[PDB]
């Protein structure tokens, strides 16, 4: 229970995630992403995904 | 009798297993007053000041997605002990 | 008993801890001298028991009138050499360790530098061995900071024991005969103290002169780092032998005020007159503890009070209290260690609970 | 200086006694918390 | 090896339990970490020829079991 | 000047400050470091913000006799105005431990610099009370109970402290213990039940042994005290009256509902213990399972 | 070489802490500094023992911003009662961003460095601090030499060595620009301790004062009633529980936010109130009279 309690707590204090749609690959492994209320971004692709 | 003096040693250990069952309760003790506290800062989250949103849709059922008052849209965590069943339909929500 | 087995009366000699007992011993087998019996016991003794007790010993040996054959073996002086000349035969230098270290980390970060500095001293244990030394050559030479301290240190643990090249390893390395950096001359010194950590009346003598030349003075840089290593060497190499000159010399250098090498003061304080159970020593190290305001010097006395109270068990009971109460972090983090050293080596309920 | 500005507002709906959600002349609604300076029958729903 | 409690006698040995306490501590001081050299005991049967205090070469029987590395 | 104070609420950096200052002047042993209180007034509630020290000294030979720095203030006074806003002398502090008749002298000097009435905030440096060590004051002036002498003494205000929520975060996290400005279970609230009635014990003495004394000692009457004190005799509860006969159904009522909350958890543990006697047959089940599947495995191996 | 180059883990006492918070959180949106008294010894060391506020800028913190003659008139002031200390660093307030330094900030850290050859900065953001620790980080300035020739890592040795993030993104990017970044550590001496917390006054009349009675068979007569709604949905969790999977259970009758869970803890903390309750009540009736 203190765990749990601790990691719910942990997960607000983190800044906020966003949403976005992968528009095209490009050949770097970098992905154009269209940020949906901004623009759109293009970024090295995490470390988990591919 | 041979058993009996090798014993004297073991009833010792057996002494260190009693301090062990005591030892049990000065943890317990110690993790209850704690559990209270660590449910007082998330408190303090759920309270003012708070910025509204409205709640859009579930994407998972711990995770959600909202939009805001404040010009953008994100991706939010869904913190537990609370109702799950009413961000079914979209209703304003606030969000920290 | 004219008729015994002498394995089991050394058992008491041992654990009681009495010279009394060890030459009561030997007596006996001054009247029913044969060379083998009485040399085989003194082997025995050395090794299992401490070197505090061997010393005491030794002069109880010359009052008395003894072959000069028993008074080598009992100043425990053939005993380093014999295991020095197995580990000669039998070392093995393992390739996992160099390609690791060479290729992927760097002695250009000091964090790095300073692990792979660890492990050279415990891998290559015994007699030298350049192996690791001459292939990492610039890696070990590309160090800064005090992971120059960490390389130089390491010299001593891999070339331990050897009376007779013991000297000669850390030679050029010494204080006098370089001045490459404060670092280098002040870790030779905490090695010499490694490579004759045990036995070392010798390293002791040596020592010695260089804690009173430097009394008064930590007021120049290079002078904390070379007593630092300095203080340590002498604690290691006299670790049991109690020398009330160490104790006294250490003093200066920890009212002085020594940046890092008042930590090591301490130490080196309460390893040379550990178990006797000084009232001096636990009263002195106590109240410099509360008084220093610099926590590198409160830590070092924190640990070296627990030294003097290896042993004695129920009489660190007014030592452990004070320690504990106090809301100063370093006093808690060795006042744990009291309770340790203590009943060290037997169970005890009391301690258990307490901890 | 130190006392420094402030931004205008008016209830969008009274929630408690102490604390009022509001909608704020920047755009953005927020849910605020009340001092105890200001009185709260001054405070009703619709007020600047 | 490390030993704790020697079997030569059977009896504690001071300087062993001194320098695992000092070897575990370096938490805000790393450099001192060199401190297993008190702890490390050999382990090896090691002889003496009569009383000439050199070591003989000679050959001991050992009931189990044959290894395959030490290397 | 000012006739509205009642309270005085002090922030613990305030309290803290005074406490260090005693320390870095080097006075102890009953003697003072005397230091003025910044912050807002003229408020009912009086709060304190900051404050500094002052040059001071007293000799204790006679009392009629101090050193305060006039240059000192002023200058301060002119620093403090632009760091905050709030700042402003509101009295000045004495660091106790008790309130001394000297402590009228200095406050009727004080009066001069100061835009209200000023304040005799009294921080102890030692720790006292069941309650706070931190008890306040303002200069007014009274006849007294002997119908004779009208004398400027001190009133006291009471004070529960108090900061804002900028500082109170790291007082609540520095803070590394139980706290009595917090708490936790049932077992606290055991504690705090002790703690509370300990109090009154130790106050009630204090009364009956100021009554002794004034019929002993003859130290002057005063009926201020023994005004308040005869209210505290009609207010006084007996037994026997049908009020006391209320309580107890209220009583009952409370007991026969913890009760059955008691026996509802009797249901609840009596479900932890099914869960367990469930998952102890599938495991039992299972992990037999295992071995006689692996000795069908390890048979292949030999057979050929 | 002439230096170590470590950094201090630095102390900063009770008496720091408030101070520099809330003068930072009034002040705030706005950046503001002020410097920090102290007293340094060893190499690894440095106490932040008191602090005091410099005046306030709208042109942020500069070198052509602060106010010398204020600094001097302190100093004059803290010379009178004989409080004299050196100063150790010098600490300031970004308005609503994490920890990290801007170039602005850099040519103020850069001649506190110069004055004093070890000294800090301790950077407060108020308004990302919640628990009046968080998003509090010292920061020291890295020399040109240090990255070309590798002595910047000299103070992960002969320290903890571990670094605690507050912010991941903003302190890793000034972590090899222009700082390196070491972990703030918090004392006080059990004076301060006895005085931080507080004995309270009204902690003694709370105890021995039973509540009025009307919100008491309100408290008792709504709790039971609540605690029968859900008692009824407790059954249909249970008509099965042999079933696989702790969030099967849940989506078959509804056991989401669980009965079992919820009706429990209901049962616990109402008893805790109850009890104390009785206790209080039955205190004051035969201790008073």
């Amino acid at each position: 229970k203190v765990r749990f309690i601790k990691d719910e707590l942990r997960l607000l204090q983190e800044p906020g995630s966003y949403v976005g749609e992968v528009i095209k690959i490009v050949s770097d492994k970098k992905v154009l992403v269209k940020v949906q209320p901004e623009g759109k971004y293009i970024v090295d692709v995490a470390k988990d995904i591919n | 009798s041979d058993i009996y003096f090798k014993l004297k040693k073991l009833e010792k250990e057996y002494e260190l297993l009693t301090l062990q069952e005591d030892y049990i309760k000065d943890e317990q003790r110690h993790l209850k007053r704690e559990l209270k506290r660590a449910q007082e800062e998330v408190k303090r989250i759920q309270s003012v000041p708070l910025v509204i949103g409205q709640f859009l849709e579930p994407i998972d059922q711990n995770t959600g997605i909202v939009s805001s008052t404040t010009g953008m849209s994100y991706v939010v965590r869904i913190l537990s002990t609370l109702d799950r069943e009413l961000l079914k339909p979209s209703m304003s929500v606030a969000l920290h | 008993m004219p008729n015994c087995d002498y394995l089991t009366l050394n058992k008491v000699v041992v654990n009681l801890n009495d010279a009394g007992l060890a030459l009561q011993l030997f007596k006996k087998l001054k009247e029913e001298n044969d060379e083998g019996l009485s040399a085989q016991i003194a082997f025995d003794l050395v090794s299992s028991a401490s070197q505090q007790l061997l010393e005491i010993l030794v002069t109880e040996l010359t009052a008395q009138g003894y072959d000069p054959a028993l008074l080598n073996i009992l100043s425990g002086l053939p005993t380093c050499d014999y295991y020095n000349t197995f580990l000669l035969n039998n070392k093995n230098i393992d390739i996992g360790l160099l390609n690791k270290s060479k290729s992927s980390l760097d002695g250009k970060f000091s964090l790095f530098h300073t692990a792979v500095s660890v492990a050279n001293g415990f891998m290559h244990a015994g007699t030298t061995d350049n192996s690791f030394i001459k292939a990492n050559l610039p890696w070990l030479g590309k160090a800064q900071n005090w992971a120059k301290f960490t390389a130089t240190a390491s010299l001593g643990v891999i070339h331990k024991g050897n009376l007779l090249e013991g000297k000669k390893v850390m030679a050029p390395y010494l204080p006098g005969s370089r001045a490459s950096s404060r670092f280098i001359k002040g870790g030779s010194l905490y090695g010499l103290g490694l490579i004759y950590a045990g036995f070392g009346r010798d390293t002791t003598d040596y020592l010695k002169n260089i804690i009173v030349e430097n009394s008064g003075t930590s007021g120049d840089e290079d002078v904390d780092v070379l007593l630092h290593g300095a203080s340590l060497g002498i604690g290691l190499a006299a670790m049991g032998s109690a020398n009330i000159e160490v104790y006294e010399a250490l003093k200066e250098v920890l009212y002085n005020d020594s940046a890092t090498s008042g930590e090591a003061a301490a130490l080196g304080m309460g390893l040379c007159m550990l178990g006797t159970g000084k009232p001096e020593a636990i009263h002195d190290m106590f109240t410099y503890s509360q008084e220093t305001q610099h926590g590198n010097i409160t830590r070092g006395l924190a640990v070296g009070l627990a030294l003097i109270n290896y042993g004695r068990q129920e009489l660190a009971d007014d030592l452990i209290t004070k320690m504990l109460a106090s809301d100063e972090s370093l006093l808690r983090y060795g006042g744990a260690f009291t309770i340790a050293l203590a009943y060290a080596g037997t169970g005890n309920n009391s301690a258990v609970k307490r901890l | 200086l130190q006392s420094i500005g402030q931004l205008i507002g008016e209830v969008m709906k009274e929630l408690s006694e102490e604390k009022y959600i509001v909608k704020a002349s920047s755009g953005p609604r927020y849910i605020v918390g009340v001092r105890n300076s200001v009185d709260r029958s001054k405070l009703k729903k619709g007020v600047r | 090896t490390i030993q704790l409690e020697n079997a030569d006698t059977g009896t504690l040995d001071t300087k062993s339990v001194v320098g695992l306490v000092m070897f575990s501590q370096f938490w805000y001081w790393f450099p001192l970490a060199h401190f297993l050299s008190l702890s490390f005991t050999p382990t090896t049967v090691i002889g003496i020829r009569g009383s000439d205090q050199a070591i003989p070469k000679f050959q001991m029987n050992c009931y189990a079991k044959e290894d395959a590395f030490s290397y | 000047m000012s006739l509205q104070h009642e309270k005085v609420t002090i922030a613990p950096l305030v309290l803290l400050s005074a406490l260090d200052h005693y320390e870095r002047t080097q006075t102890k042993e009953n003697k003072r470091c005397v230091g003025v209180i910044l912050g807002d007034a003229n408020s009912s509630t009086i709060r304190v913000t900051n404050s500094f020290a002052l040059p001071f000294e007293e000799d204790e030979k006679n009392s009629d006799v101090w050193f305060l720095d006039h240059n000192y203030i002023e200058n301060m006074n002119e620093m403090c105005k632009k760091i905050n806003a709030k700042e402003k002398l509101i009295g000045w502090y004495h660091s106790g431990p008790k309130l001394r008749a000297s402590d009228l002298k200095i406050n009727e000097l004080f009066k001069k610099y100061t835009q209200n009435n000023p304040l005799l905030l009294i921080v102890d440096v030692k720790q006292q009370g069941v309650g706070l060590p931190t008890d306040a004051y303002v200069a007014i002036e009274q006849v007294k109970d002997d119908g004779t002498s009208t004398e400027k003494t001190f009133l006291h205000l009471p004070c529960t402290i108090e900061a804002e929520e900028a500082e109170e975060i790291g007082v609540e996290h520095l803070l590394r213990d139980v706290r009595d400005q917090a708490a936790g279970g049932l077992s606290i609230r055991l504690t705090n039940q002790l703690k509370s009635l300990k109090g009154l014990q130790s106050k009630l003495k204090d009364v009956v042994e100021y009554l002794d004394k004034v019929i002993n000692k003859e130290l002057p009457i005063n009926h201020t005290i023994l005004g308040k004190l005869q209210d505290v005799f009609n207010l006084l509860p007996n037994l026997g009256t049908p009020d006391d006969d209320e309580i107890d159904v209220e009583n009952h009522d409370r007991i026969n509902i913890s009760n059955n909350l008691q026996k509802a958890l009797t249901v609840k543990t009596n479900d932890e213990l099914m869960v367990i006697y469930i998952s102890n047959l599938v495991r039992s089940i299972i992990a037999f399972d295992d071995l006689i599947e692996n000795k069908i495995q390890n048979k292949k191996i030999q057979e050929q | 070489t002439g230096r170590d180059d470590t950094k201090e883990t630095v102390y900063i006492s009770s008496i720091a802490l408030l101070k520099m918070l809330k003068h930072g959180r009034a002040g705030v949106p706005m950046e503001v500094m002020g410097l920090m008294l102290g007293e340094f010894v060893d190499d690894y060391t440095v106490n932040v023992v008191d602090v005091f506020a410099m005046p306030q800028s709208g042109t942020g913190v500069s070198v052509e911003a602060v106010d010398d003659v204020f600094q001097a008139k302190m100093m004059d002031m803290l010379k009178q009662t004989g409080r004299d200390q050196m100063v150790v660093g010098w600490y300031h307030s970004h308005p609503g961003f994490g920890c990290w330094l801007s170039s602005v900030d850099v040519n103020t850290q850069k001649s506190f460095e110069q004055l004093n050859s070890r000294a800090v900065a301790v950077v407060v953001d108020p308004i990302q601090s919640v628990k009046g620790k968080v998003v509090i980080d010292a920061f020291r300035l890295i020399d040109t030499g240090a990255l070309i020739n590798n002595l910047e890592p000299r103070q992960t040795t002969s320290n903890t060595g571990l670094l605690n993030k507050a912010n991941i993104q903003a302190l890793i990017h000034g972590l090899n620009r222009h700082y390196y970044s070491l972990n703030i550590d918090y004392h006080k001496t059990a004076k301060e301790t006895k005085m931080l917390m507080n004995l309270h006054k009204e902690q003694w009349q709370s105890g021995l004062k039973m509540y009025d009675y009307e919100e008491k068979e309100e408290s008792n007569l709504a709790a039971t009633k609540s605690m029968v709604k859900i008692a009824e949905q407790y059954s249909k969790r249970i008509e099965e529980e042999k079933e696989l999977t702790e969030e099967e259970l849940k989506t078959r009758y509804v056991g989401r936010q669980d009965p079992k869970k919820h009706l429990s803890e209901t049962a616990d903390e109402t008893l805790e109130n109850n009890i104390v309750s009785v206790l209080t009540a039955g205190v004051n009736s035969v201790a008073i009279k």
